[PDB]
């Protein structure tokens, strides 16, 4: 009575992993100015998003399983690295480097943060040597018991950043193959898993910044309507907790010191950029943020956290629980030099059963850095020239919990930075990947002709 | 053209005394390689003092050695039996050439 | 570290003769030589001095044109040729080695062409020489 | 009307069968240099293995193909209307995703016993 | 007599459109020199596949030459057969309908999906 | 009335580019010994060309805007850098060198083109150095302050040209993928652009020789029964132009001084190829052309050039311009030797409009050079030990018109051609790439069955 | 079930009852690469072999037949001596000279075939 | 009468050759732990691979015209080169060393075997240099004129064997892609050559161990039934012969002495693994087989091997000819450590006309290693700690027939490792790649339809 027919192209898709490739904006892609991620072998990006609203349908959304931050981390990792080959390693920069106190013009609360080190180093003829000095951060040498040597010596051959390729983030997005689908979640209200009643796919998502930072997400999307709070298991304190802000805070971070970039010619061809003689006093930098606006949004920051933890618990604000300054202190680059903010001034506060002093944050200045937690892999940054001051806003946080001890009446919430894909879920929660299947039998009162 | 030695120098057991080499700025004023060399009858001379300031190994401590301008010497002291013989001074010529002295006898009272 | 000579005789003013050296015991084909004459009351008199390889020659200026010299890294013998001799050159001639080796700097270990020694500017061995003498 | 890609996903069944061509359309289309020609090259075959399965139950340059075998009703008992007017295919897959593989193997040798049926017919009857 | 590949692009349409399989066996073949010519492989097979694919939905999936049941729009051309498969060539064609293949493919595309239907109607009871 | 109707296969194609693939001849695909171009790797081409000519249709051509030129042009360089990789870096030859004059058996011309540099390099071991002693052309070293440099050493280090590989232009086939063809416009009028009357289908072109000069085109095709000469603006002074001659004039080069290479170990299994002494007298090198038929051919080029510039003005010949050496001078390579010819003698002429004089042009010799005119890379070609020569096959100039108002009834051209890729231009002029596409609808009676 | 290539003893009409699971078979650093490129080498050619299929006239069926007649010189056996006994082994050697002449007549015809179609259509 | 048609799929198959790929069980490919063959990128499959007879068929098979051996030996080679790119280069360790004969228990066999060699050597500053100590084999050093220098400073540089990767060969399976298939000869009495009656056809090969033996096949597979002899010309003396045992005879291998590790820190971030005191006594490395079993076996070989000489011929026994050693000797490694054994024992002997005891092969041991019969590329194998003892099969014999005289009643075999294709050969014996021809014609009765 009933036969079966056979449908080619049905609208069916099981949620499947691949490879996205790249897509992105012509700004870059024009300029020829070799960011140090290939966004020029990057596609050009569509004229327009091809955004459709799936109608009757309800996708399973899961953002602490998703695979496409895994696949951005191995690709923006390798694409970092990848800008390093070409210029020169600073292997010869370690020798015995003779360190003396800068006292020209020294501030009380920078008083011994930079040395001032001359050392021995190679020239373009290998017969020869000259005699250079530099000034090195105190964060970047260590007593060999004055004498001094780099921070890295003893750890591996450390490479220099090449100084024509910048490092700003520049907007990519991440495009399926053919047979595959991005969808979307558009729910305003969609927490870190669960159905989204609202649904759409695209082609291509959103351009995503590769912005790094600790503690504080930095040039993220933001929120509508309301502060989100999303974690994988709120109840486990081992999971980190992504907080969204509905609206921005912006922050002032600048280097006021006026030093000198000094190129010095060591080996064929090679150059290394010391730092000369600094202008004027030297102050150390810091970052501001207003009072009134930070204090405003930890307010609804902590509303949202009443209905996770109880409507009449305390909600108390410290800062970090300790560690080294990578992943205790806000960390993250202004106009190619990497900062370390203490932000023990930000997490101070309690809230209990409920002028514009813009407090200013002090921040450490490295010069040999381990942007991806790795070990023996450098990227030593050439001083920048000049003064550095960038104005970004603050889009979320990441905090973890402590304690808990069966005393269910005060909490307290604490920065974390373990993890640098967390940085990423908040830009990606919202989409997944699925994988067509065209093929369908469903019955019908038919039979061939013959 | 030798340079110029005291023909004869002496001395009794555990005195001090100094043997005097003379040359001209072309040789002796040029360079620090100077050498003096003690020699004995029936047998070659041994060189004591090879560079302005330094000697061999296994040669006694006693001996020395200084230079001022266009004149060096020799010092030896707490001198004793065995020291007698004859010294020679050589030094390093301005066209790569070496020239030895007339020699002095040392003589052990 | 010893040098074997021969060749002593007597001969007639204005003859013709050679001196002949021999070497063991160290690489002579690294170091200089040197030819040493002296005579019974009289001073030290220097001859003449060659490369390691014999590229360079020197002569006293007080036998300039009489006595050359010359030496054959492949037999390991040095040569001196005694030629139109008078009543002068009577002496005890000593065959000498020119003590040298690499010259130290940067850290490194510099040794001339073909890995030659560099002069030091002493005389360390001294072989046990040989006498010829002048008479009518 | 046209929907775009994707667009009858929720739609009922009926109204779907008449959206088939616009997905058929969209099956096929140094770090970013070896990942591109990785993706270039899984769509070819992905592609291929629809057509060559779809091509040996006869139904080779079809989108809608009727066959010539029964429909248990061990797969399913649900009403003809309520298939195709009550439901839809992401519904409808996943009901019967564990007795889809049963019915390929149906289809090929139905098909193979058509073709060597029609090659001996026409031959002599 | 034989034209080769490519040998019919000056003959005219009528004359040419009898030497469409020469052009089809070439459409596809079987360390500078390495991902280059790869390259080229991958873009030739994906290439050849847009064409029968497209060529398949409107229901030509293996004919060199077919006719669909959608009309000629005589705004597209109004020029005569005898002015165009006797006289005229292949080269010139494309320039004239270049404005209206886009047309054409979509009205191909929507025919074919009803005959599916109608076929699948027609058989059930018919 | 008229029913649509779908025809596949037909012969339709458009302009394009693509990712040509090369095809090598037997004799360059089996001998395998080391050809810098990796032919190798080429697939072997086809047993015999596969010619189809096409009746009937016109085609358009533009061999300025041609992008089979970029595309060789791209090859090229990568063929060259990919097979310096293998073999050894001259890092440590960048010492302190003290040169003086050879003057064994000088001739007058060459007083001091010698110098004779000793220096110490490094020995098997790592703690000991050797003094060696090697030959350099005065154009490869400069002085610091005798004491010498080379000229390479304040700007990058160079990789020696290794001995195993050739550098003898032997052809290539530029091959186009399935789908594509290569169309050749026979037309022996044709210039550089607009219709060709007479248009052919070929599998590929044929063998293209990379033969790299300057101001000279080397073993090239000829012209038939006519001079050529091409420009993509003739109108314009700062538009090259390019001649081709129909019957070729021979120019027979040697190097007449017989040098011994010599091998000086500078590490463990790495060998520098110095030069260790001349052998008999040191002449200088030269290149000879026939002055009967040089003169014979200009007087060919001046008859078709005047056409353009009217037929009653003067046309005059001049040396070049001065500048740099690689483009003032006919540069070149015969064997593995690099020359740089003076080529004052063949352009110095005055044109009025109504057997064994051999001039002889002087030739510098550079073992140091910047071969596709680049920065910050280099490679070092090693001596050949013996006397070398060889005869050449001149068949065309890239000329330059200085600018010279109508103010003047006068022609200044000059020998040119800086870019590289006129000179592959040259022989590409011919050909063309085109998509094919098989698809096609037209009108006629034709109905479906059902 | 024979399996796999597993009829290739089985006589040639023994085989041809199992012709179905063969089709399925035709596609499905040091490592990496050496991986794609053979993915790539079976897409095209197995797309060769449909090509030459489609042009044939046969493109959606395994066993197809052709309006050109057979010659008595490329084979003198009779039908029950080569669908009985005999394998697709040795068939193939039987006639391997001629599988390129065959390829001609069986490529013309389907043109013809399809230019017949169209005028003849039109004109009744 | 009859009509060609066309049949698709039809089982008949053509001699083919094709890039084989990899595949590894799961318990290779999931012991988390680098090796030299890639446990990544070889892609898993699964348990009992189906296996199809083929019945009534018959298969030409040939051993010795086989492409697969030749992959084989190419694949693994690649494999090594791409294991030692990491790993740290020793070419500062090319200085003088001044050693002493080791004396604190030695033995009197092994005086002279090990000296004691002290070196200056750089380290993390280069600005200061390290007096360190080691010890080296005799086979490993050579004197200068005590002062020694390592034996591959005058070719090449090596470098050392990162100490992460394993050389423990674990098997690999080599898979055909689709369209080709692998034919397995079934029958237990074929001789490598000829047809096999019968064959089947399997998805890929059994596991392959890239076991790396001289004279000797260790850890392979056993023969069926009876000793079995292979050779690609019997007559041809040049020609090596390959005999397979069906019953293996155990090898037990040490190295007595009990090594220390001791890292030298040469450079930023790499090491030197040198050797330290050996703690207790210094004794001989040996390897033990059973003297009744070696007999038992060569009993065996002896009988099948006078089959193609005469059953009255008298078959005798000789060691090697001389050479280099690692030709000459039983080449292997035993975790990590590299042996070669001087087998004089096991071919001396003589059979005419027809239990604790136990056979000591003396074993020495080398550090620097080349293994592919290459210059300039050597690898130094570091230290492992403490004693090893790894027994082994052995499986096999590869030997080499001699003799100059015109006709005799004796023939002399010698043991010979021609080249490690001897050694996958014969595992790669019992396969054959082809590829399937699915299109055919054939005649019947069957007109279109039209
Ligand atoms: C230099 O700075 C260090 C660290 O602040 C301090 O301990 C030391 O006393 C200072 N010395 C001088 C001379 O300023
Ligand atoms: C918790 O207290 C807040 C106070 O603003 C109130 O809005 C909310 O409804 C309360 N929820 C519950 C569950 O008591
Ligand atoms: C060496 O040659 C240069 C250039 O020809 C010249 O200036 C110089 O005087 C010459 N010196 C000698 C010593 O010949
Ligand atoms: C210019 O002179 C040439 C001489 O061959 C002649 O052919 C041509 O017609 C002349 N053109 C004009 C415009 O006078
Ligand atoms: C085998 O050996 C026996 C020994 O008596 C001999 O008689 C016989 O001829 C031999 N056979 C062959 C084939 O050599």
């Amino acid at each position: 009575n009933l036969w079966v027919t056979v449908y080619y192209g049905v609208p069916v898709w099981k949620d499947a992993e691949t490879t996205l490739f790249c897509a992105s904006d012509a700004k870059a892609y024009e300029t020829e100015k070799h960011n140090v991620w290939a966004t020029h072998a990057c596609v050009p990006t569509d004229p327009n998003p091809q955004e459709i609203h799936l109608e009757n349908v309800t996708e399973e959304f899961n953002m602490w399983k998703n695979n496409m931050v895994e696949q951005m981390h191995t690709d923006i990792i390798s694409l970092w690295d990848q800008s390093l080959k070409p210029c020169v390693k600073l292997t010869p920069l370690c020798v015995t480097l003779q360190c003396t106190n800068v006292t020209n013009n020294i501030t009380d609360d920078m008083r011994g943060e930079l040395k001032n080190c001359s050392f021995n180093m190679t020239t373009e003829l290998r017969d020869k040597k000259q005699k250079v000095y530099s000034l090195f951060y105190r964060l970047d040498v260590v007593q060999i018991n004055k004498e001094y040597r780099l921070i890295n010596c003893n750890t591996s051959a450390c490479t220099q950043a090449c100084p024509k390729v910048s490092f700003e983030p520049i907007p990519i997005h991440y495009c399926a193959p053919a047979g595959f689908a991005i969808l979307k979640c558009k729910d305003k209200k969609f927490n870190g898993t669960g159905p989204c009643p609202s649904v759409s796919t695209v082609q291509c998502t959103h351009g995503i910044k590769p912005v790094v930072s600790t503690q504080l997400l930095l040039n993220g999307s933001l929120a509508e309507e309301e502060v989100m709070i999303r974690s994988e298991n709120i109840t486990n304190n081992a999971k980190n907790i992504l907080v969204q802000f509905n609206t921005p805070v912006q922050i002032n971070c600048t280097r006021p010191n006026n030093n000198t970039r000094k190129s010095i010619r060591i080996g064929p061809g090679q150059a290394f950029y010391a730092t000369g003689d600094i202008i004027g006093d030297i102050r150390q930098a810091h970052c501001n943020v207003s009072k009134a606006t930070w204090n405003e949004t930890l307010g609804k920051v902590v509303k949202q956290l009443r209905k996770h933890f109880g409507n009449n618990t305390i909600i108390r604000f410290a800062n970090s629980s300790g560690g080294d300054l990578e992943v205790t202190t806000h960390s993250f680059n202004c106009g190619g030099e990497f900062f370390y903010c203490n932000t023990s001034g930000l997490f101070n506060s309690t809230w209990i059963s409920n002028s514009n002093d813009s407090i200013t944050l002090p921040c450490r200045i490295k010069q040999i850095i381990n942007m991806w937690q790795r070990i023996g892999q450098c990227m030593y940054a050439p001083p920048i020239q000049g003064v550095i001051r960038c104005v970004s806003n603050i889009t979320g946080l990441i905090l973890t919990r402590d304690g808990g001890s069966t005393n269910s009446t005060t909490e307290t919430f604490r920065p974390g930075g373990g993890d640098m894909r967390d940085n990423w879920r908040s830009e990606l929660y919202k989409y997944k990947v699925v994988k067509i299947e065209p093929l369908g039998v469903a019955p019908t009162r038919c039979k061939r002709r013959v | 053209s030798a340079l110029t030695q005291p023909a004869s120098v002496s001395g009794s057991p555990g005195q001090s005394i100094t043997i005097s080499c003379q040359g001209t700025s072309n040789d002796v004023g040029g360079y620090e390689s100077v050498s003096w060399y003690q020699q004995h009858p029936g047998k070659a001379p041994k060189v004591v003092i090879y560079d302005v300031s330094k000697r061999p190994s296994g040669v006694s401590n006693r001996f020395s050695g200084s230079k001022s301008g266009n004149t060096a010497s020799l010092t030896i002291s707490g001198l004793q039996a065995e020291d007698e013989g004859d010294y020679y001074c050589k030094s390093l010529t301005s066209r790569s050439h070496r020239v030895f002295g007339t020699g002095t006898k040392l003589t052990v009272l | 570290e010893r040098l074997v000579e021969s060749g002593g005789g007597v001969v007639q003013p204005g003859s013709s003769l050679r001196l002949s050296c021999a070497a063991s015991g160290f690489d002579f084909s690294r170091q200089g030589m040197h030819w040493v004459r002296q005579a019974p009351g009289q001073g030290l008199e220097w001859v003449a001095f060659i490369k390691y390889d014999g590229s360079e020659k020197y002569h006293a200026d007080s036998v300039w044109g009489r006595l050359s010299i010359s030496r054959d890294n492949s037999k390991d013998t040095l040569y001196l040729q005694m030629n139109s001799l008078r009543v002068e050159d009577t002496a005890t001639y000593f065959c000498v080695r020119e003590a040298g080796g690499p010259d130290y700097r940067n850290g490194y270990y510099y040794y001339d062409f073909y890995d030659g020694y560099y002069n030091y500017h002493y005389m360390d061995v001294w072989g046990k020489g040989t006498t010829v003498t002048v008479s009518s | 009307v046209f929907l775009g890609f994707l667009g009858a996903a929720g739609s009922t069944m009926g109204a779907a069968s008449m959206t088939l061509t616009v997905q058929a359309r969209n099956l096929l289309s140094t770090v970013w240099g070896i990942k591109q020609l990785q993706a270039r090259v899984l769509a070819v075959e992905r592609y291929l293995r629809d057509q060559q399965l779809l091509g040996i139950w006869g139904c080779s340059g079809k989108l809608i193909c009727c066959t010539n075998v029964p429909w248990n009703s061990s797969w399913s008992n649900r009403n003809l209307s309520e298939i195709w007017d009550n439901m839809t295919w992401l519904q409808w897959d996943k009901e019967i995703s564990n007795y889809t593989q049963i019915i390929y193997g149906l289809l090929e040798e139905s098909q193979n016993q058509q073709e060597k049926n029609e090659q001996d017919l026409l031959a002599l009857d």
